[PDB]
């Protein structure tokens, strides 16, 4: 995917957490990168460090210090984070050369970061699996399952199909978006749909089971708990469908 | 800042910085690949070719322009130019530009499904599916009735892409035979016998 190894790929934290985002290449490169973007704006410059020099355009750098041990690290560490510092986090890299002319850069995947202000807003999603419909079956000789995850919040869920026990890409599809389950209000939770179509032959047979399941990103360990109701942990959420023959 | 094109046109878009720079480059960005450098051009040179793209400079008055030949659907994503100094420490993203590349539906069968209930769910599922790239999904005008846009699905097995969307409920009113009667139908919707 990239040489640039940024972890992790989602992060939910309160406002008095501390966490860090790790940002290692082993390229040799001479200039590493953060940049924050907020949705549907540019990726906005936060720090360079290159050749022993920490760059900042960061307006509170205190809340991210910056580290890099070595030329191949550098690492943000969080603390005191607002709601308003949610944003996606990306890393990169450059290799700038001998003379600093190859500025071209090559990013990580990202931390796509939320704050809470209210850890109690946090919960992790209901999945369920529907079978496909017989009509579509006697009508294109395919198959469609669905998934729906339902009622998560915020939106940190990454959802794969896993097929007779391995995890299936080819004729999936998941929403590229969320949907909120109550557009008008800012705290509103998340729905998300998933679709694996087969061909007929492979759903109508029952040793062939289907399981929907979701990787939520929610509290961590050092995140304190005083509700009744379940901590809302980083989990997965699981559901399964068998095959029906005709 | 938004471009919507069929697959195989031509894709153009441009770019503006303020600042005197070392070189111009263009990024793309999608959940797919994350974030991607494209091209790089130098400030003394006018004009780049690699693959698909092309890359104009005009420092003249600090514009630069994108186009893509011969689009494909994996071209959707935004697009961003990056301009660098010397040395790294000032390498700036500009505004971005969105592209939809609509895939062709050799195979259209627009058809209205309802989905088995689940034994763990109080939810009714409903499924509009295999509809040309012409039609657009409109999003639920009531409360506690769910319509997804539509997700373009690939059984690379067949060969065979197709668009569906998706509409759930559990209020006892909800039917899949009018569920998606906010979109605009195409007439030969198929609405199997139950
Ligand atoms: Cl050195
Ligand atoms: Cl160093
Ligand atoms: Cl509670
Ligand atoms: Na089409």
């Amino acid at each position: 995917d990239t040489e640039v190894t940024q972890t992790p790929k989602h992060l939910v934290m309160g406002m008095t957490n501390k966490k860090s985002l790790k940002c290692e290449q082993h390229m040799g490169h001479r200039a590493m990168y953060w940049y924050k973007q907020k949705a549907k704006k540019p990726p906005e410059l936060m720090f360079v460090y290159s050749y022993e020099k920490l760059s900042i355009n960061e307006s509170v750098p205190s809340r991210f210090s910056p580290e890099s041990p070595n030329s191949s690290l550098l690492n943000l560490h969080l603390h005191a984070l607002q709601p308003e510092d949610s944003a996606l986090y990306l890393c990169a890299s450059s290799p700038l050369g001998r003379e600093g002319l190859n500025t071209e850069a090559f990013f990580g995947q990202g931390t796509r970061l939320t704050v809470v202000e209210d850890l109690n807003k946090v919960f992790p999603p209901e999945v369920a699996v529907f079978e496909p419909s017989e009509a579509e079956i006697s009508h294109t000789q395919k198959a469609t399952l669905v998934c729906l995850a339902t009622g998560f919040y915020p939106d940190h869920v990454e959802l794969s199909w896993w097929v007779n026990g391995k995890e299936v890409h080819s004729g999936v599809c998941t929403d590229p978006q969320p949907l909120k389950e109550q557009p008008a209000l800012n705290d509103s939770r998340y729905a998300l749909s998933s679709r694996l179509r087969v061909s007929a032959t492979f759903w109508q047979n029952p040793r062939n089971h289907f399981r929907c399941q979701v990787q939520f990103y929610g509290l961590s360990e050092n995140d304190e708990w005083t509700q009744d109701r379940a901590k809302p942990v980083t989990q997965i959420v699981s559901a399964e469908a068998w095959g029906r023959a005709d | 800042q938004a471009l919507s094109i069929q697959e195989g046109e031509n894709a153009t878009m441009n770019c503006s910085y303020k600042t005197s720079i070392n070189n111009l480059q263009w990024y793309r960005q999608n959940s797919g690949r994350g974030l991607v450098h494209l091209i790089l051009i130098r400030s003394n040179e006018r004009e780049k070719h690699s693959g698909r793209l092309r890359v104009t400079l005009d420092t003249s008055k600090k514009s630069s322009s994108l186009l893509i030949t011969a689009s494909r659907a994996a071209d959707t994503a935004s697009y961003f130019c990056a301009t660098a100094a010397v040395g790294g420490f000032k390498t700036i993203f500009g505004a971005g530009t969105r592209l939809f590349v609509k895939a062709n539906i050799q195979n259209p069968d627009p058809a209205v499904y309802q989905l088995r209930d689940s034994k763990s769910s109080d939810k009714s599922v409903c499924l509009f599916t295999d509809f040309d790239s012409q039609t657009n999904v409109s999003q639920s005008k009531d409360s506690d009735v769910y319509i997804t846009d539509k997700c373009v699905l690939d059984m690379r097995s067949m060969d065979f892409k197709s668009n569906s969307a998706v509409a759930w409920s559990n209020k006892s009113d909800f039917a899949c035979a009018n569920a998606f009667n906010n979109s605009i139908i195409p007439e030969d919707t198929f609405f199997p016998s139950p």
